[PDB]
């Protein structure tokens, strides 16, 4: 599925939180600089991409 | 970091001969 979330683009798919974050924290770009977590900015949903 | 390497479709291939022919080769060869 392709996706927008707060304005950034892209496509994939999507797996539910596994991780912890940050109280703040929604962005979740690993060593490779590629998108692979991402926060609903509507409702406390992290989700894996 | 292999399947974010491997998702920008740097894909690599695996070998032909498995690890344990290999050993199957070395263990023919000490034998002999």
């Amino acid at each position: 599925v392709n996706f927008n979330f707060n304005g950034l683009t892209g496509t994939g798919v999507l797996t539910e939180s596994n991780k912890k974050f940050l109280p703040f924290q929604q962005f979740g770009r690993d060593i490779a600089d590629t998108t692979d977590a991402v926060r609903d900015p509507q409702t406390l949903e992290i989700l894996d991409i | 970091l292999i399947c974010a390497q491997k998702f920008n479709g740097l894909t690599v291939l695996p070998p032909l001969l498995t690890d344990e022919m290999i050993a199957q080769y070395t263990s023919a060869l000490l034998a002999g």
